């Protein structure tokens, strides 16, 4: 059942399911018509003429108002529900939505409907922390130097693909209504062929938050006019439909995010991984350094073996060199008189029982050394025979040799 | 010894319906005394077929109840 | 997630939850007041000088009465509720509290909290039979010599660790409120230290029922006085909480007890055991002796082997010792045409074909030897050759050797 498992059982890459992140979600706007109810005008073209429709904003009548939630509900061709800004709030006034995903995730795109026509200026940014600082995503306007400082219809270079970039294209105030304005994060960026071993773009992809700036509206130049109740009013920022297209990013170590105890988004880690975008590893698994997953190999990450004599392992970057990248996982503070990474070895002062195996409890036997017979604490591993002085017969130097008597000297313990 | 610990969670109107459990704490090492120095010199004297004397010095003697 | 089993998923003592099996159980008591309502006194002492407020207890009023129930509910310290006796019940009246847990628990403490002063004397009684013998626990009073026939202040015997010991402490009249009563059914005692080891103490803390009787309460010496009245309403027993702490007995092969098919609270065994304490072991699992859980050692009930071929084994004492305290462990009725504890063997009048292993259904083929021919029946089990007579050729001796002709005798079925 598990797709983070193969045929056999054996470790796969783990993608969670393609996302409309934006759905269902709570969006902070600026400006909302209805507080206090105000009148706006909807504007038709069909031949060589204008046609203009005044209605009533009232956020109080569910039927009339135009609230936030209406960007993020179910979009239904048939019956069409959008979200409407106060009247005339042209430049340097803005309208800004705020979007917050409360996680990191890889962004494929971010799509806007507009019920009203589309904006002369517009900007897409976001956050990588969640909400502190801004980083813009995408630029559109007509005039990208005077508005946004950034190079009209700037081709996408190698040298910084994690630039947002401007154009006057998706702009045009044809359509006046159904206008759509959709950002392909991947588009354009040349090294988007090869996205799983780019980090660049992966960075690139990863927001944990969307701000989406309307800053200038189109209009027709009848607002400085003798009336301008009537034309003003027939001016506004209007959405249907907000998108926010991607995965959530588990650096393919996860097949689904889960609201953890604390009611907070996080990847469901897999692969001996944890972290909340799976970017560490979980204890005792320090055997490999941290490695993404691509679509060839899985890249787990590899469990420590103490021989179950260490519970804390530490990885090890000169002897992972030194293994040809390998394996580099060193067992901390190792029991039962135990040494080495892989953890078992004997100690002086002792020596081994040839019965048992070194993986055995009971693998070093002790060396009880005479104090006046041996000369020295440490001796024979493999026969367990203490260092003798005076030619001592003795195997833990405690019997003096043939013809040789017990003496008072420290220095020679048998005399003959 | 063996403590036996309680968790109750309190607020204004009073404490609530506890949770035990107990726990043996771990005994305190005892540091072991050094050793003496062994009697060296130890000859086997046979006199008998049921009787053998043995004798041992000792380099700590320069009072004592050893 | 099972506490049972290890990492790598080994057996392991199993210990249930340290729980007050007092708490939200029915207590039979011998008296409570307000049947009929009764008026009762509480004494106050403040520098050299006691005060006395009356009170009613009206059973049938919630905020009045004073139920049995009041003993075992929660216990707060804001609103304290309390159990009351009823008024003048000295010496030789008694007022007695029967606890059943309908199980048997390893009993760590029996505590009491007091509204009323603490009495003059107390016992602590249990039940190892679901209450019909008592055996005493513990004895508080002044006079344990006059009281309770035990001596006083009596220092805990190696000898007899069994055995209830009477002392004057936790007696005193002060605090008049508020008064507590904490037995520890292993203070003392010489090898408490030692308890997975000691059998002695294992059934000393165990108990099915507990019974704590209030015999004798302290006074004044007003009661004697003109007014009897006044003074012998303000002399009664009220307990505000009453704890009874330890662990379910499971001998350390459960980690919780669960209610059966018929509603009553036994161990939920494992380790391949059987039991309401899990005392026994669980059928075709006799190949070693019950033994009691232990910190170092899981001490798990071995299955037995027969190779399918037995559904029923039993265990042999003298099996068990001739293979040095390892197995003893022997199938009952074996299968299949097998003999031996393990279970499988060959029998006569057939032999074992060599092509297939002995735990094969057809390891032993048909031995057809002629009733004329051959002498036995029984032949050679590894060629499988019948015992000939007269020096017959045949594989069964069925055919007459070179240059013998069949004769009409049984005895000698081939002539030369
Ligand atoms: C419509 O707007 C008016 C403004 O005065 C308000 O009183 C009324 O309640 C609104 N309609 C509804 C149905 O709430
Ligand atoms: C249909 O559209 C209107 C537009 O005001 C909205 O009030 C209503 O809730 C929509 N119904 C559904 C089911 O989307
Ligand atoms: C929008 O207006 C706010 C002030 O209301 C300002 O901080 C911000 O820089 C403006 N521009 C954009 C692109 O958000
Ligand atoms: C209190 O006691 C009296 C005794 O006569 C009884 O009639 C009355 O019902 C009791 N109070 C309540 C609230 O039941
Ligand atoms: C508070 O104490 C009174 C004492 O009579 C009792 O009737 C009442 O039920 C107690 N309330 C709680 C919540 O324990
Ligand atoms: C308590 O009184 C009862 C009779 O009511 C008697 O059987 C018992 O022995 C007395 N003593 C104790 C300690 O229960
Ligand atoms: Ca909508
Ligand atoms: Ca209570």
């Amino acid at each position: 059942p598990d797709p983070c498992s193969d045929e056999n059982g054996h470790p796969r890459r783990c993608i969670p399911d393609f996302v409309n992140a934006a759905f269902g979600k709570d969006v902070r706007v600026s400006s909302t018509c209805g507080r206090p109810p105000a009148r706006y005008c909807v504007v038709s073209e069909r031949g060589e003429e204008r046609l203009r429709s005044c209605h009533l904003c009232n956020a109080s009548d569910p039927k009339k108002a135009h609230p936030p939630a209406f960007l993020t509900d179910l979009n239904n061709p048939h019956n069409l529900t959008c979200w409407q800004s106060e009247n005339y709030l042209q430049f340097p006034h803005n309208v800004t939505l705020t979007l917050s995903l409360g996680k990191k995730f890889e962004v494929t795109y971010v799509s806007l409907q507009f019920c009203s026509p589309r904006p002369e200026s517009m900007a897409i940014y976001k956050s990588m922390d969640y909400g502190r600082t801004w980083v813009p995503f995408q630029f559109y306007s007509t005039q990208c130097r005077k508005m946004y400082n950034r190079p009209h219809r700037a081709p996408i270079t190698k040298q910084n693909e994690q630039e947002a970039v401007c154009t006057d294209s998706h702009t045009d105030m044809r359509p006046l209504s159904g206008g759509l304005i959709a950002f392909s994060t991947l588009d354009g960026r040349p090294s988007a062929h090869d996205f799983d071993n780019s980090p660049v773009l992966q960075d690139w992809v990863t927001a944990t938050d969307i701000r989406v700036a309307f800053s200038r509206l189109h209009t027709f130049g009848d607002e400085n006019e003798d009336d301008s109740e009537l034309a003003r009013d027939s001016y506004f920022y209007a959405v249907s439909d907000l998108q926010v297209g991607g995965r959530c990013k588990c650096n393919g170590h996860a097949a689904r995010c889960v609201r953890d105890r604390d009611d907070s988004l996080v990847c469901d880690c897999r692969h001996n991984t944890a972290g909340p975008e799976c970017d560490r590893c979980k204890p005792f698994h320090y055997d490999r350094p941290w490695q993404r997953a691509t679509a060839r190999e899985a890249n787990e990450c590899v469990a420590c073996n103490c021989n179950l004599h260490a519970r804390r392992c530490r990885f090890n970057m000169e002897l992972y060199k030194l293994s040809g990248r390998k394996s580099g996982g060193v067992c901390l503070n190792c029991r039962h008189n135990t040494a080495g990474r892989h953890c078992h070895y004997c100690k002086e002062g002792y020596y081994r029982d040839m019965g048992k195996p070194i993986t055995h409890r009971k693998a070093c036997k002790a060396c009880d050394c005479h104090p006046v017979g041996a000369a020295g604490k440490t001796c024979n591993q493999t026969t367990g025979q203490c260092p003798c002085k005076d030619g001592v017969t003795g195997i833990t130097c405690n019997r003096c040799a043939k013809g040789y008597q017990q003496s008072r000297s420290p220095i020679a313990p048998c005399i003959k | 010894s063996h403590y036996v610990i309680t968790l109750k969670a309190f607020n204004n109107v009073g404490e609530g319906i506890p949770l035990y459990e107990s726990a043996v704490t771990r005994p305190h090492t005892v540091p072991d005394p050094t050793p003496m120095m062994p009697p060296v010199g130890v000859q086997a004297s046979i006199l008998s077929h049921d009787t053998i004397r043995i004798t041992w010095a000792d380099n700590s003697l320069p009072t004592d109840s050893r």
